[PDB]
């Protein structure tokens, strides 16, 4: 009944590295027209929630931070009901616990890459990065 | 110079916001606004029958059909009055709305406001999918959204 996420392919990596970050949904409103804007985010120890990346569920749009370039590549598998976030070229201070988490498919621009209007988060796995 | 506004909502992430212009009475009326949380493609949009929504957009009956004519497309003879055709939501799901047609109307027996206007889950065929379903609703799915067609500023 809930939309509940699950992350997961995070670990320890070193700099300028690649790291998968998969996270499936489960559960919820399984409709078709049912449309997220599935983001990935970053809680840095002793920081706030950030954001990364982002994508639509209901067609192609990829939307990203300013802090990531050509480093992170998010796509989806829409059948598997699955982002992937890849993480290449990866820094030091990228070290945090990295949440999904999905909003309203009609959020408009801005508020896509924005925490708050975000409405179910998942659990969350760190991705350390070593120098 | 009528003008009219109409605020989409359902049960669902769609909403959305469209004005209705006619400058000119008996003339062509412009339709502009903007749609989100669409899947990205067609979809059908059209006016109608009732503005009622006591039981959601269900309420609001079929196509606006004062002439008792055949589902089809904007350009066809052959239409219902509220036949608008379909809009097209981009790949952030935005379907940023402009029509212009010259069957409905802001006044007269055309006329669209206190009447539904609704957009659609799938596509609408214009009448060409080869069942009896294309010639009445166009195949345009299960109602999305929708909002009552008022007087605006
Ligand atoms: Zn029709």
């Amino acid at each position: 009944s809930q939309v509940q996420l699950q992350e997961s392919g995070g670990g320890s990596v070193q700099a300028g590295g690649s790291l998968r970050l998969a996270c499936v949904a489960s559960g919820g409103d399984t409709r078709p027209y049912i449309t997220y804007w599935m983001g990935w985010y970053r809680q840095a120890p002793g920081k706030e929630r950030e954001g990364v990346a982002t994508i639509y569920t209901g067609g192609s749009g990829t939307y990203y931070s300013d802090s990531v370039e050509g480093r992170f590549t998010i796509s989806q598998d829409k059948a598997q009901r699955t982002v992937y976030l890849q993480m290449n070229d990866l820094k030091p201070e990228d070290t945090a616990m990295y949440y999904c988490a999905a909003g309203n498919g009609a959020l408009p621009p801005g508020r896509r890459l924005s925490p708050q209007n975000m409405d179910t988060w998942g659990p969350g796995t760190q991705v350390t990065v070593s120098s | 110079a009528t003008k009219a506004v109409c605020v989409l909502k359902g049960d669902g992430p769609v909403q959305g916001i469209i004005n209705f212009e006619q400058k000119e009475s008996n003339g062509p009326v412009k339709v502009w606004g903007s749609i989100k949380g669409l899947t990205e493609g067609l979809h059908g949009f059209h006016v109608h029958e009732f503005g009622d929504n006591t039981a959601g957009c269900t309420s609001a009956g079929p196509h606006f059909n004062p002439l008792s004519r055949k589902h089809g497309g904007p350009k066809d003879e052959e239409r219902h009055v509220g036949d608008l055709g379909n809009v097209t939501a981009d790949k952030d799901g935005v379907a940023d709305v402009s029509i212009e047609d010259s069957v409905i109307s802001l006044s007269g027996d055309h006329c669209i406001i206190g009447r539904t206007l609704v957009v659609h889950e799938k596509a609408d065929d214009l009448g060409k999918g080869g069942n009896e379903e294309s010639t009445k609703t166009g195949n345009a799915g299960s109602r999305l959204a929708c909002g009552v067609i008022g007087i605006a500023q």
